[PDB]
RNA sequence: CAGGCUGAUCUUCCCCAAGAGUCCAUAUCGACGGGAUGGUUUGGCACCUCGAUGUCGGCUCGUCGCAUCCUGGGGCUGGAGCAGGUCCCAAGGGUUGGGCUGUUCGCCCAUUAAAGCGGCACGCGAGCUGGGUUUAGAACGUCGUGAGACAGUUCGGUCUCU
RNA sequence: UGCUAAGUGGAAAAGGAUGUGCAGUC
């Protein structure tokens, strides 16, 4: 649960799904990251769930970047109601496309780095790959 | 034994074989026996 | 116009298959061509010109795969919960006549004429048959090279 | 596995060796002639055909008379088979052997087959042991009626073996076990414990029990 | 459910060329 | 109202284990997050029927599925024994009578080896009942100037067919 | 000329796994 400060239009269209990512497709910051190989709407729940899964498994050392930010409303209506207007902004959702690097990890060990990212793969909807800066 | 779609080893002794078209892991411990991995 | 049989034109005659090692299906389909009379130069669909077939060693048929456990061959009586199922290996031990028969009946046309075709078939478990008076010719099953 | 045809002679009660009452159904198995012995060579099974009961020669049909003439036996009322297991048991019968009720030996168990009493088109309540609808609290003309007989638009039919209404009894039935209290050798009667199917004077096939 | 899935998998028959008139 | 599609919500399993279990994630529970099954709840939609597809609960009669309540066969146990827990297999048979309510559900009572969960027009009114709902009478609270109105209570209320 | 042993062909996922055929790489 991290959210944008002041969004200009609180009710938007669906983020444009299909297409390959132009950038950032490669690792820019740290030694190990994870690159999405699929289209998904990564909710701010799923980022924070994946973020702590690294931080618990890594313990004290290293450093975690997040190239994702949610930014976008995605509307829901009440479950009671009949099918009037547009509903209220419920989620907060980053549009992810194949190519794009999501998370990043600076931890000096090889094994502790890779399996800590492997925790973050299972808590995202995407079917993902572990990448390296080299 | 523990069923479930996952198996995975726990002991290094745990063997992960497959019998009669079905995946299982056997360890010295009676506890680490699994199926349909 | 064309030729149609105006009776009697049926030469008929007999055949005798031995199964032994040959697989089910290609026995049964090759039997069913003889049973319709479709090998004949003269063939009209409305009449039956179907030659007699005696299948022998109908327990020996090599079914292949793992069908002798897993193929079930269902019946239903009429009553609720009347669905019986009977493994081919179990069915062949009890009734070795049935397995070659129930294959061959499934390949025939399924109509009023197609039931008159079923009289021409006979099917025996052992090597012997009691139609040795009529002198049937042994029909080995043949592919024509294309 | 021994057997005997006879008649149901009606019931009485007889007191035990240890002073209890046992209710006993009296049958009289008279002297039965084995007419024909079915053999595993020709027939494909083993069985014994038993003749029972006195009939006048003029009553007998010429087809039926010639079968008894082949046996060398005076014709009889009823005839029936005892099917018996294996080939070995028919070895000790000869055509014209007149067996009697003495064979059974006190304290045996039997099957005692016989056709039941006809009850003559009983519906629902008597036949199957249904419950009827209530006798009061509204109930319009349903007091012994079957009620529903099926679901609705699926399946849209009544199933086979639904329990309705029709002619009851004259079923062949069997008692099973049913201890023989006393073989009486003179007179030719067996006191068998408990009820045996059928009317008084109906044909009855007593044989030793397969379950025992 | 079962009937919903199966109708839309008749799309892939070879005669249909990966589209079948649903409704 | 029922069927049809859908499956947000419900429902039964499942992936990853942060953990709690003295220590020990996986005896037993399992947060956060993710993926599906089922069509049994509340819904969405308006495709069949308005020159009629007649109505909740109960009674009578059932029939099938297994996601098993009991009986039967197994693995693991933080299983001494007795008695359990948990998971796999298995649908042959059996799954009580009363109290209160129109009830379904539920709370209780005395038992029982056990008091299973569901589908079949929420099975079954050309098989039955009519207590509930839903016509006309009438009073009470409320809103209305009034005629009258209210999934607010209350008492009464034709169940056709060779 | 090859592949598939599951009747896969003749329904399905996140995942799990010394099933196997080819092309890479210490
Ligand atoms: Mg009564
Ligand atoms: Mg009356
Ligand atoms: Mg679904
Ligand atoms: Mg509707
Ligand atoms: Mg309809
Ligand atoms: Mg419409
Ligand atoms: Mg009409
Ligand atoms: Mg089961
Ligand atoms: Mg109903
Ligand atoms: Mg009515
Ligand atoms: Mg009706
Ligand atoms: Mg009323
Ligand atoms: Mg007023
Ligand atoms: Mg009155
Ligand atoms: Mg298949």
């Amino acid at each position: 649960m991290l959210i944008p400060r002041k969004v200009k239009h609180r009710k938007q269209h669906h983020p444009e799904q299909r297409g390959i990512a132009s950038g950032g497709t490669s690792v820019s910051f740290g030694d190990y990251g994870i690159q999405a190989l699929e289209h998904a709407y990564i909710t701010n729940r799923q980022i924070e769930s994946a973020r702590i899964a690294i931080n618990r498994h890594i313990k004290r050392g290293g450093k975690v970047w997040i190239n994702i930010f949610p930014d976008r409303p995605l509307t829901k209506k009440p479950a009671e109601t009949r099918m009037s207007g547009k509903g209220s902004p419920e989620w907060w959702v980053a549009n992810v496309k194949p190519g794009r690097v999501l998370f990043e990890l600076s931890y000096p060990d090889e094994k502790t780095a890779r399996d800590a990212l492997t925790r973050a793969i299972h808590k995202l909807p995407i079917k993902a790959r572990i990448v390296t800066r080299e | 034994m523990k069923v479930n779609p996952s198996v995975k080893p726990i002991c290094d002794k745990c063997r992960v074989i497959r019998r009669h078209g079905r995946v299982m892991v056997i360890c010295s411990d009676p506890r680490h026996k699994q199926r349909q991995g | 116009p064309t030729y149609t049989p105006k009776a009697g034109d049926t030469t008929r005659s007999w055949y005798v298959i031995d199964a032994s090692d040959v697989v089910l299906g290609r026995l049964a389909s090759a039997a069913a061509t003889l049973l319709r009379g479709k090998h004949k130069p003269t063939f009209t669909p409305n009449v039956d010109g179907g030659d007699f077939v005696i299948v022998i060693n109908a327990d020996k048929i090599a079914v292949s795969g793992d069908k002798l456990t897993k193929k079930f061959a269902y019946r239903h009586s009429g009553y609720p919960g009347g669905l019986r199922k009977r493994t081919i290996g179990e069915l062949l031990e009890k009734h070795p006549t049935r397995v070659v028969e129930n294959a061959i009946i499934g390949m025939l046309p399924h109509n009023k004429l197609g039931r008159q075709i079923q009289k021409k078939l006979k099917v025996y478990a052992g090597p012997d048959h009691p139609h040795a008076a009529q002198q049937p010719i042994p029909f080995e099953i043949k592919q024509v090279a294309q | 596995r021994k057997g005997i045809l006879g008649t149901k002679l009606g019931m009485t009660q007889v007191f035990d060796e240890n002073n209890k009452v046992v209710p006993v159904t009296v049958v009289k198995a008279g002297p039965n002639v084995v007419t024909r012995i079915r053999t595993t060579e020709r027939d494909g099974y083993s069985a014994v055909q038993l003749a029972y009961g006195e009939i006048s020669p003029r009553k007998v049909i010429k087809p039926v008379a010639g079968q008894f003439a082949a046996a060398g036996v005076n014709p009889r009322r009823h005839v029936a088979e005892l099917r018996l297991d294996d080939e070995a048991a028919v070895a000790e019968y000869e055509v014209g052997q007149e067996l009697t009720a003495e064979i059974f030996s006190d304290g045996a168990y039997v099957d005692v087959t016989g056709t039941s009493k006809g009850k003559g088109f009983a519906g629902t309540m008597k036949r199957h042991g249904f419950r009827g609808q209530g006798a009061a609290h509204g109930a319009q003309a349903v007091h012994r009626r079957p009620g529903s007989i099926g679901g609705c638009a699926t399946p849209g039919r009544v199933f086979k073996g639904t329990r309705m209404s029709g002619r009851m009894g004259n079923d062949r039935v069997t008692t099973q076990n049913l201890k023989v209290h006393k073989v009486d050798a003179e007179n030719g009667v067996l006191l068998i414990k408990g009820a045996i199917p059928g009317r008084n004077g109906g044909l009855v096939v007593v044989r030793s029990a397969i379950k025992r | 459910a079962k009937r919903g899935r199966k109708k839309r998998d008749r799309k892939h028959s070879k005669a249909n060329h990966g589209k079948r008139p649903n409704a």
